[PDB]
């Protein structure tokens, strides 16, 4: 299992910023993917789940949409109307790949974004 | 490698009901709502079933499933509580000791119902003594002398060639036997972990309904039914002025749903992340509440028939615990026709009621102890067989002649205090020093919602005062151990207290093992012990929560 993290960079301040999370080794349509940030602590940002259920933090909800391509097997976070509290090291993380599979709590390395 | 979930969703909700569902929710909760006033009793322990026990399943449920730890090892969170998650793999092992030498009972009745003529029947078998009266002539509960009461103390217990828990004489070889296959059936129900374990409740789960089913349907159709159903659910309000019924109530749901006792946060650490444990919860402790609710009805079915049968009131034949199940019933069965099939089927039932709860309890030591030790989580079948051996040799003690009155005192002492102590040690450690809101947000990054202010109230105030008033009475409300006429010495006494400390006192130890291996001041200590093992690169900051106020007035 392999989790690259792409789409992180310097944007302003209400500016838009769509992260992608190429992964390898899973199917991503049934597993339960994770984004968080670190500025401070670790920080939980969205959770797009094994049958499609996407739940954001308080923090970001209605600025950021998860979504995943089952065909190229990427998770997508699209940053709206991002602001300088969400300047972090955003890791994708796959909790696991349904029910007959593995906790695999896989990390990225981690894609640093800028705002302002 | 990874953590393995469950195959299925029905694998993880039908091994909760499995070690939820088990022969307590048949023998002890009928015989309470008939005691404590019928329909009435089903107040206090619908209430106390809403505000500790749902609660308290719901958190054990939810922190297995975020940590994906076992009991031990899911202290990470505030490490000076891991002495709670070892004295509750303690306990587990305690209780493992005992329960499946029940279940080795019913495996030796259900051996003996492989006859057209069952041998609690008649007298004038071997174990018979020459006051066996037909019990067709005949608190008949209390009447020894019976076909059913002589088999079970004479030719299963054999207790009459015991004197006393002081000569308990050698293991018997038959309940040895059954012993033998109750474990070796356990071993490879757990060998292989939650992948064949899932697979196994569907059937150890599953059984004890139809066969509750056939017993409802038959029993309802019995001579005097009617009048035992009647007084089952004769509501007597009057009942709920006394504290002696809500205390009852209390202990039920606390020691039937089984929450805080490591089992099902093994359990919900192989869930996928995504898996909503606050309906599972829900729905499990409510089929757990329904399923005792309903095998009452079973129950005093047959207990009407019997009371009809030898022309007395349900207060004479009404009973509890191994007596009703293993003279009571088998007596009924004796007088039905097609009694062989009835036989069977009962201690079949038994046998899936027990074997599922004894899977989770060994579950919950396995799970625990694996996470601890990655030399047993690599070892799965060594592990397991160390365990349900030792189990094996330890549980020898309580099939021996005189092996009722060791089971008498670990019944008592191996999960009471000391298991109340423990999930009362869990849910402060969670919902205090933890955090509730912590907890909240845990569970939000798994479901996509916060628990309501009810969950967290009841979390951090009203399972804990539960749980607090449950140990102040079962402290309070001792009784020096005796088993039926039986009063055992001091010493027997001083042994089940020192069983009851092994276990609590590895609370305190832990801490104070946990205080001094840790390097630092004494603020940097107790920092160390109350922050998440993964947040200790922020002590060196003086940045903890649980030293301010707003963290501990955090609902
Ligand atoms: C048998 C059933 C009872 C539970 C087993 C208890 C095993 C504890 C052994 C152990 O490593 O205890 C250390 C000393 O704790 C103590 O001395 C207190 C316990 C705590 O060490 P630790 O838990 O920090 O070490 C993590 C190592 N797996
Ligand atoms: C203590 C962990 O639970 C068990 C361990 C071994 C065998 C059975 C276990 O569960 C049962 C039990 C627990 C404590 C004391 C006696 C019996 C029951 C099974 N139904 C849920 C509640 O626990
Ligand atoms: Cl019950
Ligand atoms: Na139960
Ligand atoms: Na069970």
């Amino acid at each position: 299992v392999q989790l690259v993290e792409s789409g992180g960079g310097l944007v302003q301040a209400g500016g838009s910023l769509r992260l992608s999370c190429a992964a390898s080794g899973f199917p991503v349509y049934q597993a339960n993917m994770y984004w968080y940030r670190q500025a401070k602590e670790r920080e939980w940002v969205a959770a797009i789940q094994s049958e499609g259920r996407t739940i954001y933090a308080d923090s970001v909800k209605g600025r950021f949409t998860i979504s995943r391509d089952n065909s190229k097997n990427t998770v997508y976070l699209q940053m709206n109307s991002l602001k300088p509290e969400d300047t972090a090291v955003y890791y994708c993380n796959v909790k696991d790949a349904g029910w007959a599979s593995y906790q695999y709590d896989y990390w990225g390395q981690g894609t640093q974004v800028t705002v302002s | 490698q990874p953590r393995e979930t469950w195959g299925k969703k029905i694998d993880f909700l039908l091994s909760v009901v499995g070690f939820a569902v088990d022969l307590a929710n048949v023998w002890r909760f009928p015989y309470l709502c008939y005691k404590n006033g019928g329909g009435a009793f089903l107040i206090p322990y619908t209430l106390f079933l809403i505000i500790a026990g749902m609660p308290l399943f719901y958190m054990e449920l939810a922190l297995g499933q975020y940590n994906r730890e076992g009991a031990a090892t899911v202290w990470k969170i505030c490490p000076f509580f891991k002495g709670v998650g070892y004295a509750v793999i303690l306990i587990a092992l305690y209780v493992g000791f005992y329960y499946n030498v029940i279940i080795a009972w019913s495996l030796y009745y259900l051996f003996s119902s492989f006859t057209l003529n069952l041998p609690w029947t008649d007298c004038g078998h071997t174990w018979n003594s020459p006051n066996c009266t037909d019990p067709k002539l005949l608190k008949y509960s209390k009447y020894k002398f019976t076909p059913a009461a002589e088999f079970y103390e004479r030719g299963v217990l054999h207790l009459h060639e015991s004197s006393g828990i002081h000569d308990i004489g050698l293991p018997q070889w038959q309940l040895l036997l059954c012993l033998m296959v109750v474990v070796i059936v356990l071993y490879f129900s757990l060998w292989k972990g939650v992948k064949t374990s899932g697979k196994v409740v569907w059937i150890t789960a599953t059984l004890p309904y139809f066969v509750l089913f056939v017993l409802l349907v038959h029993g309802v159709t019995l001579p005097g039914a009617s009048n035992g159903i009647n007084a089952y659910l004769h509501i007597d309000f009057y009942r709920l002025k006394e504290a002696t019924v809500w205390i009852d109530a209390a202990t039920q749901i606390f020691f039937s749903l089984g929450a805080g006792f490591g089992v099902l946060i093994a359990f919900a650490s192989y869930n996928k992340f995504d898996n909503n444990c606050y309906r599972d919860a829900l729905l499990t402790s409510s089929i757990n509440c329904i399923t005792s609710f309903v095998s009452g009805f079973a129950i005093f079915s047959i207990l009407g028939y019997m009371a009809h049968e030898h022309k007395v009131n349900i207060e004479d034949v009404a009973t509890e615990g191994a007596g009703l199940v293993f003279i009571l019933y088998p007596e009924a069965i004796s007088t039905l026709s097609g009694s062989t099939f009835w036989a069977v089927v009962f201690f079949v039932m038994l046998l899936a009621l027990g074997l599922d709860s004894s899977m989770g309890g060994m579950e919950a030591v396995i799970t625990g102890l694996a996470d601890d030790f990655q030399v047993l989580k690599r070892h799965r079948k060594l592990f397991t067989f160390g365990v349900t051996f030792s189990t094996f040799l330890l549980a020898l003690f309580c099939i021996t002649k005189g092996g009722i009155y060791v089971l008498t005192l670990l019944d008592t002492f191996a999960a009471g205090t000391s298991i109340l102590f423990a999930v009362l040690m869990e849910a402060i450690g969670v919902s205090w020093f933890y955090g509730v809101d912590r907890f909240s947000n845990d569970i939000q990054q798994m479901m996509g919602f916060r628990p309501g202010l009810y969950w967290r109230l009841c979390w951090k105030f009203v399972s804990p005062a539960f749980l607090l008033f449950v140990v102040v009475v079962s402290i309070i409300n001792f009784k020096p151990l005796t088993y039926d006429d039986y009063i055992f010495p001091p010493w027997a006494n001083w042994v089940g207290w020192g069983i009851a400390l092994s276990s609590m006192v590895l609370v305190p130890i832990y801490v104070i093992y946990k205080f001094l291996s840790t390097q630092g001041s004494l603020w940097e200590r107790l920092a160390y012990g109350i922050t998440p093992e993964n947040e200790h690169h922020l002590v060196a900051q003086r940045d903890i929560r649980q030293f301010q106020l707003q963290h501990w007035l955090a609902i």
